[PDB]
RNA sequence: GAUUGACAUUCUUGAUUUUGUGGGUGGUGGUGCAU
């Protein structure tokens, strides 16, 4: 059995508002039994407070292997909860400054909340949500084109859309693998997904804040594939701005 | 009654809260005085002693292998640069208008670039000018000691020998000139303080001799204070 | 040896770096339209 005052932790920790913190619930880092003891503390229970200290903390000692341990299987779904629960959809200053005391150790972040958020339960709502906190904080360079990697080759969404539109005005300095996969994007979007899907102006916006400038490791066969994709897809708003790209870009 | 209503209230919800913050830091410190080193007891008794992640890192590495870069910044129109150059244009006109109303330590210059005539001079220049501010993580110093070792630089050298290659000398100097100011149009707070010291150290030149300390590059100092 | 957790000084995290040079404003917004 372990020690036994869990119940005046997970006591005060339900409502708790201000001041310190217990110290075994400080280094329970360096207790062998982190996992098995919040297994008896349960807090399905919680406070805003002790969700931002106890996931400070919880970064302070995250890896692979820990951030499966608490954040993907109860805390991520405790968010998924207060977003729906919240009738106005108000996710609180708490829980966006977990997030963002969250997002520091970028070594399986993905895994901590950007694979199970695609899970299911994503609507297009939560999605701009998820990725204006993301563009809010610093981020990983390498992680986020990693990111723009698989999350592009992952089945279409239209909130991996607008999560990979956030991605693309980030404005970055772009890597070939991150560009190979923007025109493979194209060459994913064809008669394809031309004749099975439509796609309104929220994806037109996306692809064009794309090629706002993201066009300078763009050959001439790139500059003739992204011309027949506009003339493909022709709107109101692309022909004097998305010809000056093209006669903007270099190699 | 009805601020009586809202004292109270106020002062009562007030109340309880303080009673419960104050439970909950003193459940908090005897939890923590009870369960701290008290679960020494636990410690020993009851213990606990990827292709996809693999493939999100492997392009991490490509990356960090091999990367390439964006443009500019921005994306924007022509009718908005032409917006933006009128702005500039009318603020900086106003501006005036209310203005009117109311790498080289001054000889390792010489020392680096005394080798050819006078087109390398600039392309040496531009080389200094290359290898301080491309690299200027502290490069602050170095910046406004060479702008000062290039005022000095076309001061000491606008009036040696002119009958050499003249046009040559045009070139360079014009060259020169431009590629001053094009320079000095961020730094004026180092380049300044240059003009000032010569101006106070030619009046103790004209101090001294009656006409013949004024040496004919004051004429194009005059001239390149009233371009800059 | 960068930063993270600090058992008040002395060890349990590891490039999220750190510093400059620059620079994008920062969207958990209200108000007709089909709900």
């Amino acid at each position: 059995k372990v020690i036994k005052a869990y119940t005046t932790v997970g006591s005060i920790l339900k409502t708790w508002t201000h001041g310190k913190l217990p110290k075994l619930f400080k280094v329970i880092p360096s207790l062998r039994n982190w996992q098995d003891v919040i297994y008896v503390t349960n807090p399905e229970e919680w406070s805003p407070h002790v969700v931002y200290e106890a996931t400070k903390l919880f970064v302070s000692n995250l890896t692979a292997k820990e951030s499966q341990k608490f954040i993907n299987l109860i805390l991520l779904e405790r968010f998924r909860d207060n977003i729906e629960t919240s009738e106005d959809h108000s996710l609180n200053y708490h829980i966006y400054r977990a997030v963002k005391k969250s997002l520091y150790k970028p070594s399986a972040f993905f895994k901590g909340f950007l694979f199970p958020l695609v899970e299911t339960g994503c609507n297009v709502r939560e999605a701009t949500i998820a990725g204006s906190v993301l563009a809010k904080v610093s981020v990983p360079a390498l992680h986020s084109s990693a990111a723009l990697s698989y999350l592009l080759r992952l089945p279409f969404s239209p909130p991996t859309t607008v999560f990979i539109k956030i991605l693309l005005d980030k404005k970055y300095a772009l890597p070939y693998q991150t560009v190979d996969d923007c025109v493979y994007y194209f060459m994913r979007f064809r008669i394809g997904e031309d004749a099975t899907r439509v796609l309104p102006v929220i994806w037109h916006k996306a692809f064009l804040t794309f090629a706002q400038r993201y066009k300078n490791d763009i050959t001439q066969d790139q500059r003739d594939f992204l011309l027949e994709t506009v003339r493909q897809r022709g709107h109101k708003d692309i022909g004097p701005e998305i010809r000056r790209e093209l006669l903007a870009g270099a190699s | 009654k009805k601020t009586k209503a809202e004292v109270m209230k106020e002062v009562i919800a007030k109340s309880k809260f303080y009673k419960q913050e104050r439970q909950k830091a003193q459940g908090i410190m005897e939890d923590q005085i009870d369960n701290l080193d008290d679960n020494f007891e636990d410690v020993m008794s009851e213990l606990m002693m990827t292709d996809l992640d693999k493939e999100y890192d492997i392009k991490v590495k490509e990356l960090q292998l091999d990367k390439r870069a964006a443009p500019s910044d921005r994306t924007k129109t022509e009718e908005e640069k032409n917006a933006e150059a009128e702005e500039k244009k009318r603020e900086l006109e106003q501006q005036r208008l209310d203005r009117m109303n109311g790498r080289t330590h001054d000889a390792l210059l010489d020392q680096v670039k005394k080798l050819d005539l006078d087109d390398h001079p600039k392309i040496v220049k531009n080389i200094i000018k290359a290898y301080q501010p491309k690299l200027a993580e502290g490069n602050k110093e170095k910046l406004g000691k060479f702008t000062a070792v290039l005022l000095r630089h076309i001061i000491f050298l606008s009036n040696q020998n002119y009958l050499k290659n003249v046009q040559s000398f045009k070139r360079t100097q014009n060259a020169l000139i431009s590629i001053l100011k094009s320079l000095s149009e961020k730094y004026n707070r180092e380049l300044s303080e240059e003009c000032r010291d010569y101006i106070n150290e030619m009046q103790a030149r004209y101090k001294k001799n009656h006409f013949d300390a004024l040496s004919n590059g004051d004429l194009v100092f005059f001239s390149i204070i009233g371009i800059l």
